[PDB]
């Protein structure tokens, strides 16, 4: 929802993101929940950063990674930290 | 403004018209065969990865439109694929493929014939008798005409067959149709018109004058058909006779070397191999067009 | 300096429908009142001789066709623009210097020309939308050749059998002559495919006698037209038959009017019957025949001659023209360049 | 409908002609606008209003 | 025979070059401040108009106020316009950046933009010529761009004002003067900008009393629901002279703002030609 | 200047000769036109020229209809010239069986398009039409020519009779039982929200009501249904921004005693209209009321 | 068979003095109302004097005047005057009725006359106990205060008590226009006016709910760091109580203001009237004046 | 049905006919058939065709 | 000389592609006339044209 509210510089490609984010229900199996939102995930990251106006890759084959964006570094330390428990 | 009044003092015919001189050949008579996804460009493949890897592999982009009106406007009619970069031949001769069984007899290319494999010209049958008309053109369980088996081709000539649904302008419209394109065999395929069309022979001669004719741009490569008014109609003696013309074609290289090597008169003579042959051209147009130029 | 020579104005050619060799396949007949009728239908009647038929067959009966023949409209439009500048200045002066005199000459003749090249246009378009209603109407040769050699098999509605074989000399004789030029040049071919395309059309209903005579020997019957190049061929090949001659041609448009008999019938019953007078007197008469139609009576009396190539089919004469002329350089395409396509 | 009892009572101009196929096929056939075709003698002519 | 016309002298010289550059607009629309007889060049256009701290609105309200005239035919040391009459048709030149078809309503908007020529202290200047829908759509998107000039510093504010600035239309893709200069606002969009948004916040809570107060008698029986509505906005979220003077400041902030409500419906469109360009009209008041 | 000349009475195109006639006066020449008296020379009605496909004629082929252009965002033929018998197959103020018979007859290929484009946008019909007055003659073929008046008396070329405007039975509307003299004629679009599409209906009124305020007035007394509609759409429905109950386009002024009432006859099928003969047409653009 | 007259003659049948027709020759050039269009018409249908009514109510006069037509006069003669209709678009003369003056430039109005100083001038035609009582033309500034202020007043005679309407009424009565001032009559409540009251009041609340958050905040965002005049006077009036706006979207924002635009036009076109002349250069004497005629 | 223009158009013979009732209560009344009432000047007489 | 007749407007891509056919058949036809044959016929044709 907030994708398709938000403006754009070169609106062809978020609409490209949102649409490839915008169907990700589960298929109910517990294989392909990783690999779904593993993709959903890249879009989400992609979007944020287009919308940040940030640089991102567009080198073939050299897809986004999954990162935070403009949070600070004491709650991403607490996050990844949290995420080694997890592990 | 000046309106003038005409009254056609002439019980019969008064007056004749005859081709008489023939120049350079507009169409480059070539095989270059048509873009069905241009005439057809609604479907895609329901798997996208199978889409992409067919449109990928065949040669065609995938289409985009600007939101949903733009297909109605499209199925209203819209000019819609580039011109060529260059032309030393004319315009791209449009061929339709229509799909046909191994075992067809081959003699049935070696003459003037109807390609839909089932004879169906409208001065034979009764005028005004739709039953009559549509038994003959339709009902494979009564001798046919010029070629008294059933059919020549099953995949073509019967009504829920593929060369019916697929040509047909009346079916047609059930699908994604771009009317721009003419369409090469949609004179031998719009059941609807030609069943229309079976009037009596003098009427029949009429109709053939005034409104059986079609137009062609001259302006664009490709077979578009226009609205009449800036160009004139086109006769077209295929459409009063319900019938086709064949030309010299050969699945060999020899064959061909053959009718090059050989003097005059070699064009209308066909011939067979074991597995190869020659169709000749029933007229003699590859050497009298080349004679003037 | 720069020099400038002499500048040229176009000397623009002028020509006419009658001054065509197409008029002779007309009949021109001016009419003042024609914009408030719609309707023009002449009537036929024919009984057909009946031979006395033998002991035990079936016998004829006396037996009429009555048939009506009905008219085309096709009104023709030219538009011609003035600007401003003429339009103001052709009714005003200013202080009637010499610069206002040299405005109001060009004024005068920008509008005048204009009128002038509307009015040629127009003939233009009169004797192109002559041919275009004559050629929409022939047929081609292939079916007048069957049908000629098929008068006497038919006495009857076709039936099925007879109607097969038009089918296949339809086929065959367009396999035959799909091409003429281009195919055959041996000059007897080519006069006999002329002479049996001449005498395939039937013979006009309504003769004007005077008109369109050679200047000595004889009458003239068919007019045939054909691009330059056609012509050009034709006459290369054709040299021995071909002859120069001068022809008497109608000077101006004939001239039909409304006697009064024929306005008050027109104001009471929306109807008017041509040479009414006549009618009524031959009628009251108690005589069956009249001496002409009131079409040939409106034709027209003055004569002048001009001169056209003419050719012999044996005992038939054929009038040779090639409109180049008429679109030698305007916009519309030449309607004898047709288009004729294949499968 | 036309006035065909017109055409029939009223004076003619005669003119020898020849349809290019026989006459009786050029009615059947349906070549002209309008035909009215009797056998016989029709006696409409004589009556008139 | 003559008809009504306006006599317009160029005090400067005008050389032969000059001459022709200005006889290629034959038919544009051109105003002029009063209906005199013989009026002097400095008049013509809307370049004695413009300044530096009066906005775009100023120049709408002035054209409001001008007369529009019609141009004819240059010639010595003269020059013609014919200034229209209600429902006679005329023929003008589409200096717009907008082509036009058949039926379509036209009105006039100050410029926002070959130049055209100019003198020593004085530079000619004429106004668009727009259908109306683009009209309101560029009218909403520049004052609604004056909003946001507020708030400009955020990264946001920006890429909205970026995309309401550009303007989409049949074949026309031109993009809009951003009215904002040195992160400041000119005046008059100022007070435009003020008044609707007064007026905005005035209502909000105003109106209540007033609605229930009438809600005992409706017959009509909305207005009730208009209580309602407004009561789920609250939810969502005095001396009589006060009250008074609250209520003559609501009217006549919304008239200040009556200076962009409402069309001058100028002119209505018969064919054009394909030198587009030019087209006729029929001009209405 | 001298008194004479300022006293003289006006120019007098009446007698005085046309500027052709004063060209072929002054060079003493004679072209075969009838080139005296001027066609449409008189005229006061501004008349335009449109195009329209084949399939829209229909109901056209008699004089006398409002035509109407509407927008299409596609860019092959941005704007589409439609009539009024055929806008009211969209209304929902159209009976059954009128509705019905005016879907058979316009079951032309071109029309079902126009229909398509008229609902296949989320805008209102209110921003997406426009009125271009009356049409008055035909020229049929697959691409037929229209002729229509912007402002107007409406005549044949020889003025030898007055052509009517006619308007379908449902779409007609009063507001007074007693008719003055003169009275205007508008056209009325008002808007139905509490359906879930948002139904148009489309009306054509006619009042002695000049000034705006009280005819609006009376409008949103009479339509005090499709106001409440709006409201409650409003007020239900929130992040929805719903407009303009109703609309208003001023077209026309006739004599109220012209009026009648006449079958229309088109493919041997009957439509019932209501027809206005010395009509005239006056064009104001289309305005809002709540 | 009905034609529309365009030229309408009145005709006089009291045994009128020299006087009367004296003082209907300063009239010309004037404009006068007319309820039904015919060739010749009798005075009694002529002027405004006939739709007055004991209650007075100066709403029903404006609304009453709304519904008439217009004429203006021409070629004064004995007991016969010529009335000509006004062709939308055309250039006539006008003399101006009133005492208010004029400016060249903007827009004029009709409207029912007013109570102007000692009320002197009422010697048009009394005779008979029928008199020709002319509305005004003013321009467009003084007659939109007009209405504003019938409509404030009546807007604040809800809620209100009866002495403080009182009040509140006898200061709205008044105004002042280039120099002038003036008195409205009768300016009492009364049902017509509470039409406008309803479709006014619910305007108002349609514009307050379709606005927006940014359009809302702008005021008090802009009063954090600038000063003016204008500014602290609108500060003034209104109530007493940086931060990235809570939302944006140009799209939803521009259909929102684009609803609220028209719904501002609504309440707007309650106090404009209808536009009938605009005006050009006008004699220094401020009598006559030159105008074109339009609605 | 009746060819009315006829009727305007022809000249036409002057009577004093003297009607039994006020003659447009007759019109009003159908006593006679195919009637025709147009008020003011009709120009429909002209466009003979 | 052929295509005089059938554009007297802006040359169309077309038409340029059956210039450049008759360029190529042509240019290959006459390249040495003379040379090539001395039938009296045709090289008056050819010096006619």
């Amino acid at each position: 929802r907030r994708g398709y509210t938000y403006p754009f510089g070169d609106r062809g490609k978020a609409r490209d993101h949102l649409a490839v984010l915008d169907r990700t229900e589960f298929d109910t199996d517990v294989r392909h929940d990783a690999e779904i939102v593993e993709r959903a995930l890249v879009s989400a990251v992609i979007l944020a950063k287009m919308s940040v106006r940030e640089t991102l890759v567009t080198a073939i084959g050299q897809t986004e990674p999954i990162a935070f964006v403009h949070l600070k570094d004491t709650e991403v330390q607490r996050i990844e930290e949290n995420l080694e428990g997890v592990r | 403004t000046q309106n003038i009044n005409t009254v056609d003092m002439g019980l019969g015919y008064t007056s004749n018209t005859c081709v008489a001189y023939v120049n350079r050949v507009r169409t480059d008579m070539g095989v270059r065969v048509q873009d069905l996804f241009r005439v057809f460009p609604m479907n895609v493949y329901r798997h996208d990865e199978v889409d992409r890897w067919i449109r990928h592999a065949a040669g065609v982009e995938r289409p985009q439109l600007l939101d949903t009106e733009t297909i109605s406007m499209l199925t209203f009619g819209s000019m819609s694929e580039r011109n060529a970069a260059a032309t030393v031949h004319g315009q791209k001769a449009a061929c339709e493929l229509i799909l046909t069984p191994v075992t067809m007899d081959v003699n049935y290319f070696k003459i003037p014939n109807n390609p839909r494999g089932r004879a169906s010209c409208m001065l034979a049958v009764d005028p005004y008798d739709t039953e009559a008309a549509t038994k003959a053109i339709y009902d494979h369980r009564e001798a046919d005409a010029q070629t008294f088996a059933a059919t020549h081709n099953p995949w073509a000539s019967q009504a829920g067959c593929l060369s019916d649904v697929l040509y047909n302008t009346r079916h047609r419209e059930r699908l994604g149709y771009n009317s721009k394109f003419y369409s090469p065999c949609a004179q031998y395929f719009n059941t609807e018109e030609i069943i229309a069309a079976n009037k009596t022979l003098f009427k029949t001669i009429d109709e053939y004058l005034l409104r059986a004719k079609d137009c062609i741009r001259g302006d664009t490569d490709t077979q578009y058909v226009c609205v009449e008014g800036t160009e004139q109609l086109i006769e077209n003696p295929c459409r009063l006779t319900q019938e086709a013309l064949p030309i010299l074609s050969t699945t060999t290289l020899a064959l061909m070397e053959t009718k090059l090597k050989g003097g005059a008169g070699a064009f209308a003579t066909s011939e067979t191999h074991f597995g190869n042959y020659v169709v000749g051209e029933i007229i003699p147009l590859q050497q009298s067009m080349l004679f003037n130029s | 300096f720069e020099a400038i020579f002499g500048t040229f104005c176009n000397r623009l050619e002028w020509v006419y429908f009658l001054t065509s060799g197409l008029a002779a396949a007309a009949h021109a007949i001016k009419f003042h009142d024609l914009n408030k009728l719609t309707t023009g239908k002449m009537l036929f009647h024919v009984q057909v001789p009946r031979v006395a038929s033998g002991a035990g067959l079936p016998t004829s009966r006396q037996t009429t066709i009555m048939v009506t023949k009905y008219s085309e409209k096709s009104p023709i439009t030219i538009p011609f623009e003035l600007s401003a500048a003429c339009l103001t200045y052709l009714r005003e002066t200013f202080e009637g210097t010499i610069l206002d005199k040299i405005l109001n000459v060009e004024a005068m003749h920008t509008v005048l020309r204009a009128l002038k090249n509307t009015a040629d246009a127009m003939e233009r378009g009169l004797i192109h939308s002559f041919l275009q209603t004559l050629l929409r109407k022939a047929p081609p040769y292939f079916v007048v050749q069957t049908l000629v050699e098929n008068a006497t098999l038919a006495r009857q509605a076709l039936n099925r059998i007879q109607r097969s074989n038009i089918l296949q000399s339809f086929k065959a004789k367009m396999l035959a002559t799909l091409f003429l030029l281009n195919r055959t040049r041996d000059r007897d071919y080519v006069l006999k495919f002329l002479t049996r395309l001449a005498e395939a059309a039937t013979d006009s209903i309504l003769d004007n006698p005077t008109t369109y005579t050679t200047s000595s020997g004889a009458k003239i019957s068919g007019v045939m037209v054909s691009t330059a190049n056609v012509m050009q061929i034709i006459m290369s090949l054709l040299s021995s038959h071909i002859t120069k001659e001068t022809v008497s041609a109608p000077a101006t448009y004939g001239n039909f009017v409304l006697s009064p008999e024929n306005a008050v019938t027109a104001i009471s019953y929306h109807s008017i019957l041509a040479d009414f007078n006549s009618y009524k007197a031959h009628l009251t008469s108690g005589q069956p025949h009249l001496p002409n139609d009131s079409l040939s009576q409106a034709g027209a009396h003055s004569l002048t001659p001009l001169s056209m190539d003419v050719i012999r089919l044996g005992e038939k004469t054929v009038i040779m023209e090639n409109l180049r002329r008429v679109y030698k350089n305007t916009d519309t395409k030449d309607p004898l360049e047709r288009n004729v396509d294949l499968t | 409908m036309e006035n065909w009892s017109a055409l029939e009572l009223l004076p003619k101009v005669g003119i020898p002609t020849d349809f290019l196929t026989h006459v009786k096929t050029s009615a059947g056939e349906e070549m002209f606008e309008a035909l009215r075709i009797y056998y016989g003698d029709d006696p409409e002519r004589y009556n008139i209003h | 025979a003559m008809e009504a016309n306006i006599f317009c002298t160029f005090d400067h010289k005008l050389s032969i070059a000059d001459v022709g550059k200005l006889t290629k607009l034959v038919a544009a629309v051109v105003p002029i401040p009063q209906r005199l007889h013989l009026i002097k060049h400095y008049q013509l256009g809307l370049h004695q108009f413009v300044d530096h701290t009066r906005g775009y609105v100023r120049l709408r309200g002035l054209l409001r106020n001008m007369t529009l005239t019609l141009m004819r035919r240059v010639e010595g040391n003269q020059i013609l316009l014919h200034v229209p009459t209600h429902g006679l048709l005329y023929t003008v030149l589409n200096t717009g950046p907008v082509t036009w078809e058949k039926g379509d309503a036209l009105c006039v908007l100050p410029p926002l933009f070959e130049n055209l020529l100019t003198l020593g202290q004085w530079e000619l200047v004429l106004p668009w010529i727009v259908p109306m829908p683009l009209a309101l759509e560029i009218n909403q998107r520049l004052l609604i761009m004056g909003l946001f000039s507020l708030d400009r510093s955020y990264e946001e504010v920006k890429a909205a004002v970026q995309q309401l600035q550009t303007i989409t239309f049949r074949d026309a893709t031109f993009t809009i003067p951003d009215p904002v200069i040195d992160q400041h606002l000119l005046i008059d969009m100022k007070t435009a900008c003020l008044s609707m948004s007064m007026v905005a916040n005035l209502a909000s809570e105003l109106t209540m009393t007033y609605v229930r107060k009438l809600a005992l008698e409706d017959s009509s029986m909305l207005l009730v629901k208009c209580q309602e509505l407004l009561m789920r906005l609250d939810r969502e979220r005095v001396s009589p002279d006060d009250e008074i003077a609250r209520l003559s400041a609501l009217f006549v902030m919304l008239r200040q703002l009556d200076d962009l409500i409402r069309e001058q419906v100028v002119f209505t469109v018969c064919d054009v030609s394909p030198d587009n360009k030019s087209a006729t009209c029929i001009f209405k008041g | 200047m001298d008194a004479r000349a300022v006293a003289k009475r006006p120019r007098d195109p009446a007698d005085e000769d046309n500027e052709l006639v004063t060209a072929l006066k002054a060079k003493r020449e004679v072209n075969t036109i009838s080139v005296r008296y001027l066609y449409h020379a008189d005229h006061q009605a501004l008349t335009a020229r449109f195009f329209v496909p084949e399939g829209l004629v229909e109901f056209e082929a008699q004089p006398g209809a409002l035509l109407i252009r509407m927008e299409t965002g596609c860019d092959s033929p941005r704007h589409l010239y439609i009539s009024l018998y055929l806008l009211g197959i969209r209304a929902s103020n159209v009976s059954a069986s009128t509705r019905c018979l005016l879907e058979s007859v316009y079951t032309a290929s071109a029309a079902r398009a126009a229909l398509q484009w008229l609902d296949l946008g989320p805008h209102l019909l209110h921003r997406r039409l426009e009125t271009l007055g009356c049409v008055k003659t035909v020229s049929l073929g697959i691409t037929s020519l229209l002729t229509c008046v912007m402002r107007g008396y409406l005549y044949n070329t020889l003025k030898t009779e007055v052509f009517a405007l006619m308007i379908p039975k449902d779409m007609y509307l009063t507001w007074e039982e007693t008719r003055g003299r003169l009275q205007y004629v508008y056209l009325i679009i008002v808007y139905d929200y509490d359906g879930p599409e948002t139904r148009p209906g489309i009306y054509v009124l006619t009042s002695s009501i000049a000034h705006w305020q009280t005819l609006v007035d009376v409008a949103r007394g009479k339509f005090a249904r499709e106001r409440c509609s709006f409201v409650n759409r409003r007020i239900t429905r929130p992040r929805q921004i719903p407009l303009c109950t109703g609309v208003i386009q001023k077209l026309g002024w006739c004599l109220a005693d012209d009026i009648h009432t006449s079958f229309l006859v088109h493919k041997e099928l009957k439509l019932s209209v209501v027809r206005l003969d010395n009509f005239s047409v006056e064009l104001g653009d289309f305005r809002e009321f709540v």
